[PDB]
């Protein structure tokens, strides 16, 4: 039984996107790369290095033309002509367009692919941008967040391979199973924000009871995602508010990295 | 003279070039060369001191914690703030469980698969292979039957002809001297390693609010709210989850990876007396205890051309002399500003001008500790411990030893110890020597929120006036890190990172001087110039990270 | 010749008394006893029909989910309601999974300590134990040093002095036949058994919002939103979490629990000669797989005479034949009207007396299928499977005889099933063949939802006059259940639950033939009559159910 | 090193509450019984049955006077003396009493115990009654629930021998850590409630995107509970609401097993 293929490229990336796999359970990184998916390219894991890590990319991208899944971690640089990444001599911008021509279906990983995350943010020292950006005769996947729980990609690959078409997405290609509501829509601590009951500071006497962190600067009110209800790492009841820390608003360009973490969110 | 190109190297974090002159089959110059850069410092700056920890904390995901952990020591250096005991415990347990999900990885993901054959696996017989490891391991997942399942997973993957992360491996590689039994031993512990680690990153969850970058720090301690009593919080019963991960992690780390890192000495034995990366060493005291950010449970400093004996012990992070000594260079890197700087005084200009071999090669700049190039991480942080008297350290070393003399017959001496197993070796055991401080930290926990101190937060004052500096400390995974904060007029005006792959991975510094990557390699034996394994042997010990490096 | 009580009878579900005459060393009468009442028939009288199934329910949360299935279902009888087939999916998986933990823990946790002898197992070698099942079994945690670990923890427990439920147990007694090495095995799987039966309930948790006692069911379907796509809703990644669950079950099943089975046996063959309860046998068809509550995965029957070969099957749970042969009666039980009813027409009126040995000694009622005792559970189940012809069942139930042959060199003739380790095995086949049900029904479930059919319930409706009678099957863990229930002017006019471990343990009847339980024990020989635990071997075999027997 | 004491009786139970032990995992019920106590008595576990298990319970109380935590489930039933649960031929009332003469502290766990449960709903056909009303002189502590998440016991088992008293307690003698709160009040579908968007059956629209189960007779504005924060089994994300039916209340008096299903809740 062949397996599904996969081609990873990483661009300017931090490898949180690889590392949230190490986190999944359904599937463990063990069974996905064993069982689900062939990953044909993926150099934090690639026994090869080198010239032989290059040759398996370009067997690859002839072996499976029209069939792999392209996946990008981190943003593209598009200052002074690439030179911000280069991989075996070559800007990445190069790498990930020859990579796209053959793909069956292509996804941003991460708030950097996604729509350039904290890597353009602030004054943008290398002309970081999104995947999408780089291709723009091609319809990219956007899986947000910093980085996203590991099953709102592993989900998004398992429909394409089960059902054979990508999950139903919203108006910026996030996945609805993932994206479709505010967190403030769909959050535990919306009573305590409906009585006025709210954390002034951490440790304080509403803090220490568990009420609502919007005068802390919680970005949950404009923030898309699934931080409240898929929750992390598969323990129950493990999210940053749940924990006490207010959401930044990671997932959701304009917010994260641009909003201070304690500057209130506009409430609608 | 033949000159090759090692890009890009794998199994590492980020993006690193390696190149090699060779002479005679043996490895002659060397230049390491970080090839991504993001200019992390400048995005930070001009911004709240409270918001730095959330924004480059996202410098790595691979050491994922430590970022945001040394970004609030800076800010609170700079603001005179002591941290509550209590957060101080909460930070201690996230670095702790962080740094053994971070080790272990390293070893069995990154690592083994230089060391490690997995055609050769194919070949052994699983009963052999349990009993090899009679009297020498108490583990209870090395059965000839769990061999044989494993063993079968591998045929499987290579009778499909989709090879994926082992295809065009160094299979059959002439450096490759295990036998077929210990080949599946190891394929068996690295599946092991992935249920282990996980567990490491419970614990990390539970506290962090997830992971990769946690979510619960703040300038003045953490926003964790404790209340036993308390329904949505900090209670008993979630105490009590993250207690029940902490226990799971010991016996893998005692009797799996402590055993095969004393068995791959044991069969590469060369390995000891080649990768010596520098003379001088640092590492700074780690895990605070007290109410006034200090009191460590791990010792730090400084060794200086080898000798244990009359090192300097640094007890403190607001060591003056250790942060005097600290300086960037970046002659050979493509930056504007050359000369040495101190990190409240470094730019970050970028200069990009091509890949010149006597000019400027890489995007990592070149630290020196009073003029001096310098190796930190696991090697440096063990032989300081030793220099230090440490016995738990010489103990732990000493079981490592004893293994490896009972397969070789020979025992090990410090001098051993400056070399790729000896860099391996200081992980171990510095993996083992954490899950005391789990247990230590979490039992400090318990008792003090049971004296009545629930605090976990000092809300900070930031002056809307004046200029004032900071600088954290913190001994991560793979070194001594350093963050430098100036704040002026209530903003950050300047923001400086020294990360600990920076003083191992840098270039040639402002006097030529050679860095501890570049020095490690003169001398490597490299059998087949197409397949440089000797080379990839020798930087994976050093568990090199790029994002960490160039930032 | 002496009279004896066994009072509380342990390692069951509930409060149950067996007293015996003892003459001559062996058993010559027996009576089985129930001695707590609830009334849950009457609580749930006059109720909405769409409320009786979250009531009931608490009939038992050892056999959790198949009171709150078979009352659905019931309502669903009397309303002429066909379920949608996503929702017949969802219930199967529910009691496919159930089932499993709750066979596990019966063969480990209630009933391992009639056969094993703890104190024993400390005299063991852990090598010899773990060459002792080298081509027997290939589980991945048979080794010496997993041994070594559990036989250190008994060691703890026995030098501590305080053995807890461990103390007073029946060690050294002389039916205690298991060398050390096996009594060892055994400890190290009953152990091992709770990490297994955890994920069995996993599955049911998350289809059934929680477990012990589901919440995700209706009258007219299921309460899960099938939608992909959806946020917080079953959708792709919910199933792909239960799928990850599913996945784990089988190993521990087939190279463990399967083979302990045969193992047990070959040590204790006399237990296939002794404790018949009856030789009729009553079994219905389970998990429906069509839009109209058919099309069972596993077939049902009525075997008469222990005669395979002339059974009658049972494939609808509407069979007229089925439905009009069974009554209750309580001639002698505590309650007021004797004589046998049909559960439509049932009362339960209580009128305790106290006991009397030819009076009433029960609050179990006396169920018959046309007037005759009959046996229910594991083992009438495996026999009506094998008079169907059913490969599946036949083949595992080879599995087992094959691992007693190469043990013993003797083989098991079907015969020798009529026993108390036949109704053992019964079980065990069970457990395996559920497995099978997981994965089928699993992908029934993805494959549908594939097709665009999302659908799960269908909203009732209840006519306000008119009198509607119905009746819920379902093959349960300990057998055939049925809920009866009566709609009069839209309420609950009548209830009677009719419950596996009713036809098993239930008093002499009204003509004063004995049922299984009672049955099964005449000719067991008693070495002490001070610790009958001969006696406790045989009924720990039909694993009793109080609160179910009783309700 | 020795063990602190346990002391476990079953009255009118229905075993759930035990088997809730089965789901746990901080501790797992091994390392419950072998690490964190020494249960003394428990009739679904123990090896010894009759008489030899009878002698092990005298033999506890003396030895362990004043030291052990007595534990019962189910209800107390005092219709026609006593008989309608009668263990060793005695009244389960009496074996309780006399327990919890030398207990050093009490807990009735689940329902039953707690306030009659469904064994005294309806006509309550034994004369069912709670652990309290059997014990007027003792403080018993209260962890409803049918049945509750088992870390509401262990935590409160775990306070009692950790820190040497039990944890705060509200008015009823409930936990506060697991019970200060109505469900209501930190509920994760509260946005919907608070906007109108209701299910109105089990499969419409509404029910398929995740809205507030209010309007199909959800009890959460009434009961006081954890279910939607720890929710149950450990896999995150699954309690009865979450999986799309509403909750019953059957931890609160007068609500679980007294109102219909599809009853509607007072809301204040
Ligand atoms: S989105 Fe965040 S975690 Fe992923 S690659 Fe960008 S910085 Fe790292
Ligand atoms: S402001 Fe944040 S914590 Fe408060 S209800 Fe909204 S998302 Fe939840
Ligand atoms: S509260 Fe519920 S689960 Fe516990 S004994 Fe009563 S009926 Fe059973
Ligand atoms: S009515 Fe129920 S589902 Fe709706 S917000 Fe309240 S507790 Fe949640
Ligand atoms: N450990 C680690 Fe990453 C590096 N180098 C940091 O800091
Ligand atoms: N299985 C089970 Fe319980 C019994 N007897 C029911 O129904
Ligand atoms: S900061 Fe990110 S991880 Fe979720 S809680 Fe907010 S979107
Ligand atoms: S029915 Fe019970 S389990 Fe919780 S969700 Fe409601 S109190
Ligand atoms: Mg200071
Ligand atoms: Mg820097
Ligand atoms: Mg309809
Ligand atoms: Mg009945
Ligand atoms: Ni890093
Ligand atoms: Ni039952």
């Amino acid at each position: 039984p062949q397996r599904p293929p996969v081609i990873w490229i990483g661009a300017q990336e931090c490898t949180g996107c690889t590392e949230s796999l190490l986190r999944a359970t359904h599937p463990t990184v063990e069974n996905l790369v064993l069982e689900t998916i062939s990953l044909e390219y993926h150099e934090v894991l690639s026994a090869a290095f080198g010239h032989q890590v290059e040759e398996n990319k370009h067997n690859a991208l002839e072996k499976y033309k029209g069939q792999y899944v392209l996946v990008v971690d981190g943003s593209i640089p598009l200052k002074d002509n690439g030179i911000y990444c280069m991989v075996a001599g070559e800007p990445i911008v190069d790498h990930i367009r020859k990579a796209a021509e053959g793909a069956a279906a292509i996804i941003a990983i991460g708030s950097c692919s996604a729509w350039g995350g904290v890597a353009a943010a602030g004054v943008n020292p290398t002309g970081a941008v999104s995947l999408q950006e780089v291709l723009p005769g091609k319809t990219v996947i956007n899986i947000p967040g910093c980085p996203p729980n590991p099953h709102n990609f592993l989900a998004t690959v398992a429909h394409i391979i089960t059902y054979g078409k990508p999950p139903k997405l919203d108006d910026k290609n996030r996945p609805t199973f993932a994206y479709g509501r505010l967190i403030h829509e769909h959050c535990e601590r919306r009573p305590h924000f409906d009585a006025g009951r709210f954390a002034k500071e951490f440790g304080d006497e509403g803090h220490r009871e568990g009420w609502c962190l919007c005068h802390l600067g919680c970005k949950g009110p404009e923030t898309y995602g699934n931080c409240s209800t898929l929750q992390f790492c598969d323990v129950g009841g493990v999210w940053p508010v749940a924990i006490g820390h207010p959401c930044y608003g990671c997932n959701e360009e304009g917010i994260g990295f641009h909003k201070g973490i304690h500057q209130l969110a506009n409430v609608e | 003279s033949q000159r090759i190109t090692i890009d890009p190297v794998t199994r590492i974090e980020g993006h690193l070039r390696i190149d090699c002159e060779i002479e005679n089959g043996v490895v002659s110059k060397a230049w390491a060369s970080g090839t991504m850069w993001r200019g992390m410092e400048e995005i930070v700056k001009n911004r709240d001191p409270r918001d730095a920890w959330m924004i480059v904390q996202r410098i790595c995901g691979v050491c994922t914690t430590t970022h945001a952990l040394s970004s609030v020591r800076a800010a609170e250096s700079a603001l005179n703030i002591d941290v509550p005991v209590n957060a101080q415990y909460i930070r201690n347990i996230i670095l702790a469980a962080h740094t053994t999900h971070d080790h272990i990885v390293h070893f069995y993901q990154l690592s083994a698969l230089d060391w490690v054959d997995i055609t050769s696996a194919l070949q052994a017989d699983p009963t052999k292979a349990s009993e090899m490891l009679k009297g020498v391991s108490t583990w209870h997942l090395n059965s000839p039957e769990e061999f044989t399942k494993v063993q079968n997973k591998i045929k499987d993957l290579v009778a499909s002809g989709q090879l994926g992360i082992f295809a065009n491996g160094y299979w059959g590689h002439p450096a490759m001297k295990l036998p077929p039994e210990v080949n599946l031993i190891a394929v068996a512990h690295y599946l092991q390693a992935l249920e282990s680690q996980r567990d490491a990153n419970r614990v990390v969850a539970l506290l962090g609010g997830k992971t990769p970058h946690i979510q619960n720090l703040a300038v003045g301690g953490v926003a964790n709210p404790i209340n036993l009593d308390g329904l949505g919080v900090l209670n008993l019963e979630r105490l009590m989850y993250i207690k029940s991960f902490i226990d799971k992690l010991s016996d893998f780390v005692e009797q799996v990876y402590k055993v095969d890192t004393a068995v791959i000495a044991a069969f590469y034995p060369e390995w000891l007396t080649r990768g010596k990366g520098a003379v001088n060493y640092l590492s700074v005291p780690e895990f605070p205890t007290d109410s006034k950010n200090g009191s460590f449970l791990f010792p730090g400093g400084y060794i200086e051309n080898a000798d244990l004996s009359s090192y300097r012990p640094i007890t403190s992070h607001s060591d003056e002399y250790l942060i005097k000594g600290i300086q960037e260079s970046a002659k050979h890197s493509w930056y504007k500003d050359e000369a040495p700087q101190a990190p409240w005084e470094g730019t970050t200009i970028p200069a990009y001008d091509g890949w010149s071999d006597d000019g400027k090669y890489s995007w990592v700049k070149s630290p020196t500790f009073y003029g001096k190039t310098v190796e930190v991480g696991p090697l440096a942080n063990m032989l300081v411990k030793l220099a230090a008297g440490r016995e738990s350290t010489q103990n732990k070393l000493n079981e490592i030893v004893a293994i490896y003399q009972k397969l070789t017959g020979n025992t090990l001496e410090v001098a051993q110890l400056h070399s790729t197993l000896g860099r391996i070796i200081g992980r171990t055991v510095h993996s083992s020597e954490l899950q005391d401080i789990l247990q230590n930290q979490y039992s400090a926990l318990i008792t003090n929120i049971g004296k009545g101190d629930h605090t976990t937060f000092v809300k900070p004052n930031i002056p809307a006036t004046g200029e004032f500096k900071g600088v954290g400390f913190l001994e991560a995974p793979r070194g001594m890190l350093s963050h430098w904060m100036v704040i002026k007029d209530g903003i950050i005006s300047n923001y400086q990172a020294v990360v600990p792959s920076t003083w191992n991975s840098g270039p040639r510094n402002f006097n030529d001087d050679v860095g501890p990557y570049e020095q490690s390699l003169v001398g490597t034996p490299v059998a087949d110039p197409n397949k440089p394994l000797e080379v990839v042997r020798t930087i994976h010990s050093f568990d090199p990270c790029m994002a960490c490096a160039v930032h």
